């Protein structure tokens, strides 16, 4: 085709749509379109212009990179992809949204006055953690059926389905011995035995002589609906309860499909037709999850060899190895032992090259593993430890703890901490045994909407990064890796699972199939 | 397995003890013993002030039956959640016991051996008083052999202290030698296994192996099977020798032959330590050496019963930790800085052993 007419028509095609091409962009475009004639040229131009406009364009002027991506997408090249299909997101990479009350909308921080998060936070940020936790739970609470009736919704007035809400500052006043007060607030043992409630407006004593408590494991720093009456600067509790939990369908139906989970997608990955198709392109799309994988033990390494033997047929897309990787985490000794662990793991992986090229391997280190273990979100394992594994197994990613894994349209959260024991020791009211403890824990986590519903000295967190620990909206998987007990539970279209601790589960572990969201037990105890 | 001394070299028996868990409940939860006996050991409940629990009276008890907890954590002495773990070692039997004076732990016959090594020159060392055959077996300079293994393994030097600390050895010490050698990964350990199994039958089979040091590859546990006891004859790694190894004026006379007398040194040291806490040949001293203080303190905390002690990798004997109490760990030394000199003297004083002096006043 004539280069001058091809250039003129391509420039005109972009110009009529209001787009300007730089010299490199138009040159590359003419080279890419040189093999096409008038039977296809204009349709090709319209298609690639649509591909350009789909991208996050910041200006009418187009660099060569944008048209490169557009024409490559027009030429496919996304067949059997891993990008857009499987992402591991570090906790520091999660977008920092903030809920604005006047707009009643989540805004990204670039659209606000909020500063960037950093470890050495201000005195304000320490309060901002709990203030934002209250804010998210507050906007969650007021959208429940407890909301006031509409305009003459009932001929007699109703008290918000008998669940009308108030804050602490409102009842510090004329409302003495009002028998129907309900307040959202944080439980605190602000004096020993003399518990208090707190919200962003103020504080008040809790007379919890009767608790009448709904199922859930109550601790200090838990936010609760305290139902009771007020007298003598004391809130006399009639009942305690958590705020009701939302499904992600409800949350995204209200706020739209914002990508709260993070990752490359601008929208929530749960709503995408192409990604819905790519999720099911492999009927046995599959992942494996383990924890406390003590590779400083020869026994763990040999049993891992047997597990690779067992999953040579139908290998996963990725193996997920949660942390506390060591029998003996005790410093320099374990730095060298983890180097040896990863050398031996690379040897084993090269002894199964089919699994090496078929599966990825990701690591979520625990609080006891070497490095900045004790404060969350933990950074990844030290790069000097990983370096040989980086070059010998490029099909692997050491990442933060917690980390967010996305597989196509589904949301997986991975977090290593022995939190059930922490929660039950910081318990305010010993729960009823009729519901199992992992169900109590999962209900508490989902209702509190946070991975660490405990005081800061119980769960040390970098203050400005506390949003990364937030469970909101509810994901597809809560992979809470914990010594306590391997388990599987579910609520609000999530499956909340624990792979246990591999040396103490008798070397049992978990398997997950996102194509049908099923979970299977690797019951390989005699392996 | 308990290893002990008849008039011959050694004898042994297989035994077990009820390994205490302070389960802290027989009332609702129970197992095959109602062992709420004689509740007195108050110190874990006192250690737990770092963990902050109330009313905390001492204990309730039962055997370690399985590798799993009663997760419905509770107690009848006063209700709460507790460690319950203690029995990290067995120190005396339960189901007869002597006074354990006159412990006289020196068995008479043994083979002598040594493991210290360069990666390229590994010095597997046989050298004994009866047999003149010795060894410096293997090196990765395969074209040659370790040269001082004759002319300095033969020390040409017998120390006068041999005649003083000698009665713990049956034949007199004797330090003239000849050697043999090998080089292949298949042959060294396998051959030495066969050698030592045959060597012991010169003394007749049941014997200790007096390994003078295990500085190579921690060849104390990582050795081929012993068939009987491994005593803690190895010296700690004091001579951290990693140079080119042929400097045997020290690396042969002192490192090999004078460290024969370190048999008598280490063993007599361990024996006289056992006079104070009755564990001779498997005792911790010259390592961190805490077992003297730890086990005396434990048995005194049995005399007035308080606690047999836990020992995690970190410090304490208690559960969940409030970090505010750790802030002291997270974070008198005055310099009066008289840069003028006034009542001119040799300005000086120096003070020692102040820690053991401190405790006396309270």
């Amino acid at each position: 085709m004539a280069p001058e007419r091809l250039r003129s028509r391509a420039l005109s095609a972009f110009k009529l749509r209001g787009l300007l091409l730089r010299g490199e962009a138009i040159k590359y475009l003419t080279e890419a379109l040189q093999s096409i004639s008038e039977l296809e040229l204009e349709d090709k131009l319209e298609k690639i212009i649509n591909a350009v406009e789909k991208q996050p364009l910041s200006s009418n002027m187009i660099e060569r990179s944008v048209v490169e991506a557009a024409v490559q997408e027009c030429s496919q090249s996304v067949d059997e992809t891993i990008e857009h299909v499987f992402n591991i997101i570090g906790a520091f990479d999660i977008p920092r949204f903030v809920y604005n009350s006047e707009r009643k909308k989540f805004l990204p921080l670039l659209m606000t006055n909020h500063p960037a998060p950093n470890l050495f936070g201000t005195p304000r940020d320490k309060a901002e953690m709990f203030r934002e936790r209250y804010t998210i739970l507050h906007q969650r609470t007021h959208r429940h059926e407890l909301f006031t009736p509409p305009v003459i919704g009932s001929h007699p007035d109703e008290s918000g389905s008998k669940f009308q809400l108030k804050t602490i500052e409102t009842l510090l006043g004329s409302t003495t011995k009002i028998g129907d007060a309900i307040v959202l607030g944080m439980i605190t043992q602000l004096k020993e035995g003399k518990f208090f409630l707190e919200d962003p407006t103020g504080t008040v004593q809790l007379d919890l002589s009767k608790a009448q408590f709904h199922s859930g494991l109550y601790t200090e720093a838990c936010f609760v609906l305290a139902e009771g009456w007020f007298e003598d600067q004391v809130f006399h509790v009639n009942a305690f309860g958590f705020p009701p939990t939302e499904p992600s369908s409800t949350t995204r139906a209200y706020y739209g499909n914002i990508n709260f989970f993070g990752g490359p997608s601008n929208t929530s990955v749960k709503t995408s037709a192409k990604l819905k198709q790519l999720e099911e392109e492999n009927k046995d799309a599959m992942f494996v999850f383990l924890s406390d994988v003590w590779l400083d033990q020869v026994e763990v390494l040999e049993k891992l060899r047997i597990m690779f033997a067992g999953y040579s047929p139908a290998p996963p897309t990725c193996f997920i190895l949660c942390g506390n990787f060591s029998s003996a985490p005790y410093g320099k000794n374990q730095v060298q032992a983890l180097k040896d662990s990863l050398k031996t793991l690379a040897d084993i992986i090269c002894e199964y090259p089919d699994i090496h090229q078929s599966s990825r391997f990701v690591f979520v280190p625990g609080p006891e593993d070497p490095g900045f273990g004790s404060i969350l979100p933990r950074p990844p394992l030290a790069e000097s430890i990983t370096n040989e594994f980086r070059q010998r197994v490029p099909f692997s990613v050491f990442t933060t703890n917690p980390c967010r894994i996305q597989y196509c349209t589904q949301e997986i959260t991975v977090f290593r901490e022995d939190l059930v024991n922490k929660m039950c020791r910081n318990c305010v009211r010993f729960p009823s045994s009729n519901l199992a403890i992992p169900n109590h824990f999962v209900k508490t986590i989902l209702s509190q909407g946070h991975l660490t519903p405990l005081p800061l000295y119980v769960c040390p967190v970098y203050w400005a990064y506390d949003y990364a620990l937030r469970v909101y909206p509810v994901p597809d998987l809560l992979v809470i890796a914990d010594k306590y007990d391997p388990f599987t539970t579910t609520n609000t279209e999530c499956l909340c699972i624990n792979p246990g601790s591999f040396p103490r589960s008798g070397f049992s572990f978990k398997v997950f199939y996102p194509s049908n969201k099923t979970v299977e037990d690797s019951k390989l105890q005699g392996f | 397995r308990l290893w002990a001394l008849v008039g011959s070299d050694l004898h042994c028996i297989r035994l077990s003890i009820p390994r205490v868990f302070y389960v802290n409940q027989r009332v609702a939860k129970a197992e095959e013993g109602a062992s709420y006996r004689k509740v007195n050991r108050v110190l874990p409940r006192s250690n737990m002030v770092y963990n902050l629990y109330e009313y905390s009276v001492p204990e309730d008890m039962y055997q370690e039956h399985i590798n799993e907890i009663n997760a419905e954590l509770s107690a009848p002495d006063i209700e709460g959640v507790y460690e319950t773990q203690v029995p990290l070692l067995f120190r005396a039997l339960v189901h007869s016991l002597a006074q354990f004076s006159y412990l006289e732990p020196g068995s008479i016959r043994h083979i002598y051996l040594y493991h210290h090594a360069q990666a390229h020159k590994a010095l597997f060392g046989i050298f004994i008083p009866s047999q003149r055959r010795a060894s410096v077996f293997v090196l990765d300079t395969v074209r040659s052999n370790q040269m001082p293994s004759l002319g300095a393994l033969y020390s040409a030097e017998h120390g006068l202290l041999l005649e003083k600390v000698g009665p713990e050895l049956l034949p007199p010490p004797k330090h003239t030698f000849e050697v043999r050698a090998e080089t292949d990964l298949k042959t060294i350990c396998r051959a030495i296994q066969r050698f030592l199994l045959a060597y012991k039958e010169e003394r007749r089979g049941p014997t200790l192996i007096a390994v003078q040091s295990s500085w190579e590859l921690k060849r104390l546990a990582s050795e081929i099977p012993v068939l009987e006891e491994f005593p803690l004859v190895p010296i700690c790694v004091a001579d951290k020798i990693n140079y080119g190894v042929l400097d045997w004026q020290r690396h042969g006379a002192r490192r090999m032959i004078r460290h024969y007398l370190n048999l008598d040194t280490c063993l007599s040291q361990a024996f006289e330590m056992s006079r104070y806490f009755h564990i001779p040949i498997g005792n911790l001293p010259e390592d961190i050496s805490t077992f003297g203080s730890d086990l005396f303190f434990a048995r005194h905390l049995q005399r007035h019963n308080h606690l047999l002690w836990l020992s995690p990798t970190a410090r304490p004997d208690l559960g969940g930790k409030e970090a505010d109490d750790n802030c002291l760990v997270m974070e008198a030394t005055v310099e009066i800085n008289s840069s003028g000199c006034y009542s001119t003297v040799c300005v000086e004083l120096d003070l020692q052993n102040l820690a053991v002096n401190t405790i006396l006043q309270s």
